[PDB]
């Protein structure tokens, strides 16, 4: 069970010149491709190995669909700025995210498209693909427009057609990387905070997929009292790293027990602090 | 591979 | 790799009659909009439709229907009850994203439409018709002729007009026409 | 609601290296503008284009042809050396811009340039009225007058019939382009026909006057005329029955 | 409505003085984007400093890393240092390698 996802940010910087443009696209937790419109290139780039082998043909089509999307925007960030009747003094920042969901069958799932306004919810398409969900009323303007011009007609096209298509053609291309399970190498540290509490974290490093499940337990009982998690983060090499920690009282360090669940662990794993 | 520009703006 | 092709240059149905106009396009290109346009004896170049690459296979606008084969490559434009005002030349084209992102155009080359009307009583023959201002100087008529008979020519320097369709909306009552004159025999000529 | 593209000027004939200015405007706030030509067998070609106000861009066929986008509004088109190959029908043409990618192009009415080795071969049409055959009127109960301009050139000549001073519409056939006296030379004179069809009885009734106009567009005040015959400028020339019960 | 960014500092690999390893910051949870991000050795700015692109979470906040190599040692102290609107004066967060 896998996904794809385009991520698109566009930034008014009025004077400093024309919006800055940047899409990102992902297979699972994986970047694949990259468009920055203050880039010298002027290209849509390779930032995955199995991609890098996709023919000049693709490249041109994806650099001038992206292109033809950033003028877009750019218009965009005009007839928004007119709808809220703001001054063309403030920087202002449109984000588009769509993409698709199979099952292990390979099949559609789930669609989305969700655009944005200064971070905030501005127009988003349903489940149904078929409808949209204003946010205020400058969306709903929007909504008119895109439900006479048939735009949800359109992403449907994309959502159960060339974008499953072409997510099922990235994962066999990429099956060595994509569908690679990375288990989680994990540690326990100590530092005590107290003369009388100590905090206990518990590591979990090089894992991929990013999707993990760290819990504590006391002499073997659901605890989540006094538990922190911290965002899960990235190594840099395409994987994760995240810890959990729990403050327990000093001397009872050993009845505590991180569990950590994880797709490419055939048995979840247990650590104990080991003084 | 990106949607295709949509034939209307916002 | 942008091309529209249409194929026909010229097509005539008697009115009241369904006409199709073919035309295929050929793109790699996956984000494409395609178009017809009119362009009456007039000139001037009339947008009719669009059918854009995620579009439904059919689209009913009165009398004008559209049928969009993605598989094959076809946008063939179909006309119900066509009226002799539908005389014209029919434009098949196709917007693709260019280098900076633009849409940018591909024509085809036109089909030619001739609507000609419907004569429920031929009575083809000639006339020789006298200036106003007594020169001698004559032209010769042939009127009141069939729509499926045709125009030519016998002794070159001598014109031939084309055919013209001529319409009294007062007495309800079309007429084909088509005029002859040298410079120097009103009958012998048309053969 | 909106003009649309106005496109100046309409007609127009140049000497060989002559130079001109086609003019184009829109009122839609249109971003990109464009320029074609279209000839018989060749469809519509792109001359040149622009994306934006300053910049301008080479399409299918710029030699011959310069463009300037000064100003959103118009889009320029000069000619700095005439050729008889750019004797032609020019349209401009806009489009929204990617505020509506599936817009449609927007084009205007159409320049129709001929240009000449000499315009001392552009000639104004001589129009003649023939009445109507008095065998029509015995064998049909109907009148058609025929209409024949000759002897023109450029073929930029608008016809007209005018019964009892009023422009008519209703039974007029006029050929849909002007055919060559000589079609073997590139620079044969024109010829056009009309017929105008009326009931028997008022052709017969002589309190019906008919004009047949011809429009023709030559010479502006501004080429040189070192010849003799009269200036070759645009001008109407007409032909006129009366009604007759002989 | 601005929202200021977390931060962690830490190592690709577990670290090791004298071995090869990348030094990475990870800001998060934080908009606009317009955001400005050093790389710190004993509180001097680091020169040859990358980020990864631009891209941002369900909430619509964005992340970045910010990465370079380094080699660690008993000696070297190293930080990050983030800068952004939502902020008085820049935030400096301690690599702390025992964590």
């Amino acid at each position: 069970s896998h996904s794809m996802r385009y991520f698109y940010t566009s930034v008014s910087r009025p004077g400093r010149g024309e919006p800055r443009f940047i899409a990102v696209g992902y297979v699972d937790d994986t970047q694949f491709v990259r468009f920055d419109s203050d880039a010298a290139s002027q290209r849509m780039e390779p930032r995955a190995p199995w991609i890098e082998q996709e023919g000049p043909e693709y490249w041109d089509q994806e650099t001038r669909n992206v292109k033809a999307q950033s003028q877009t925007d750019r218009v965009d960030l005009g007839t928004l700025r007119g709808y809220y009747n703001q001054s063309e003094d403030g920087s202002h920042t449109i984000q588009i995210m769509y993409g698709c969901d199979v099952g292990p069958d390979g099949r559609f799932l789930r669609g989305y498209r969700q655009d944005a306004y200064d971070g905030k919810d501005y127009i988003a398409l349903n489940e149904d693909l078929r409808s949209w969900t204003a946010a205020d009323m400058a969306a709903q303007i929007t909504k008119r427009k895109w439900e006479a011009a048939h735009a949800a007609e359109q992403q449907r096209a994309y959502l159960e057609g060339r974008c499953v298509e072409w997510l099922r053609r990235y994962l066999e291309n990429g099956k060595e990387t994509l569908q690679r399970t990375d288990p989680p190498k994990t540690h326990m540290t100590h530092h005590p905070i107290s003369d009388h509490e100590a905090t206990l974290r518990c590591w979990a490093l090089g894992f991929y997929p990013a999707e993990i499940t760290l819990t504590w337990q006391r002499d073997g009982e659901d605890q989540t009292q006094d538990t922190e998690l911290v965002e899960t983060r990235p190594a840099g090499d395409g994987t994760f790293q995240k810890w959990a920690a729990v403050v327990v009282p000093s001397g009872e360090e050993q009845r505590y027990t991180c569990h950590v669940q994880h797709e490419g662990l055939p048995k979840p794993l247990t650590l104990r602090w080991e003084p | 591979v990106v949607v295709g520009a949509g034939g209307v703006g916002k | 790799a942008q091309k529209v092709t249409q194929a026909q240059t010229e097509i005539s149905v008697v009115e009241k009659e369904d006409v199709t106009l073919d035309c295929v396009y050929e793109t790699r290109d996956t984000a494409y909009y395609l178009f017809w346009y009119k362009q009456p004896p007039s000139g001037e170049l009339v947008f009719l439709i669009r059918q854009p690459w995620w579009g439904e296979q059919n689209e009913i606008s009165g009398r004008y229907s559209w049928n969009f084969q993605k598989s094959t490559s076809s946008f063939n434009f179909t006309i119900t009850a066509s009226q002799v005002v539908d005389s014209a030349v029919y434009f098949c084209a196709m917007s693709v994203p260019s280098g900076d992102g633009s849409y940018q155009f591909t024509f085809g080359k036109g089909t030619k439409l001739s609507v000609i009307p419907n004569i429920q009583n031929p009575d083809p023959a000639v006339y020789q018709l006298r200036d106003s201002k007594s020169s001698d100087k004559s032209v010769c008529l042939f009127t009141d002729f069939d729509s499926q008979t045709n125009v030519s020519q016998s002794k070159d320097s001598v014109y031939i007009t084309d055919k013209c369709v001529l319409d009294m909306r007062s007495m309800d009552f079309k007429s084909n026409s088509a005029v002859a004159w040298s410079n120097k025999a009103c009958a012998n000529a048309f053969n | 609601m909106n003009a649309g593209v106005t496109q100046t000027p309409k007609f127009r004939v140049l000497k060989t290296g002559q130079s001109m200015t086609l003019l184009c405007a829109q009122d839609m706030n249109h971003e990109y503008m464009y320029w074609y030509r279209q000839d018989p067998g060749m469809g519509l070609r792109l001359i040149h284009y622009s994306v934006g106000e300053g910049t301008t861009a080479k399409g299918e066929v710029p030699d011959g042809y310069n463009v300037s986008r000064l100003k959103k509004q118009n889009f320029l088109l000069g000619l700095e050396s005439a050729a008889p190959s750019q004797t032609s029908v020019y349209f401009c043409a806009s489009k929204v811009g990617p505020g509506q990618h599936n817009s449609p192009l927007h084009f205007g009415n159409g320049t129709r340039l001929t240009v000449t080795e000499d315009l001392n071969k552009v000639f104004p049409p001589e129009v003649a009225v023939f009445e109507p055959s008095e065998a029509e009127i015995s064998h049909t109960q109907k009148a058609t007058l025929v209409c024949l301009a000759t002897g023109f050139y450029p073929d930029h000549v608008e016809l007209s019939w005018w019964v009892n001073g009023k422009e008519v519409h209703s039974g007029v056939c006029t050929d849909p382009q002007p055919l060559k006296e000589q079609p073997a030379l590139n620079d044969s004179r024109y010829a056009l026909s009309s017929r105008l069809r009326v009931s028997a009885t008022f052709w017969q009734d002589p309190r019906n006057h008919f004009r047949c106009q011809v429009q023709f567009y030559g010479l502006s005040e501004n080429d040189e005329w070192t010849q003799d015959r009269a200036k070759p400028v645009t001008q109407i020339v007409s032909a006129e029955a009366w009604g007759r019960a002989d | 409505i601005q929202r200021t960014p977390k931060i962690q500092v830490y190592s690709r690999h577990p670290a090791e003085n004298g071995k090869s390893n990348f030094l990475n910051c990870y800001v998060s949870g934080f908009h606009p984007s317009d955001i400005e991000v050093d790389l710190l050795k004993n509180g001097e700015r680091i020169e040859k400093v990358e980020h990864s692109d631009l891209s941002f979470s369900k909430d619509w906040s964005f992340y970045l890393l910010y990465y370079t190599e380094f080699t660690p040692t008993e000696k070297d102290e190293y930080a990050c240092r983030v800068n952004h609107v939502t902020l008085s004066q820049p935030k400096i967060v301690k690599w702390d390698r025992d964590m």
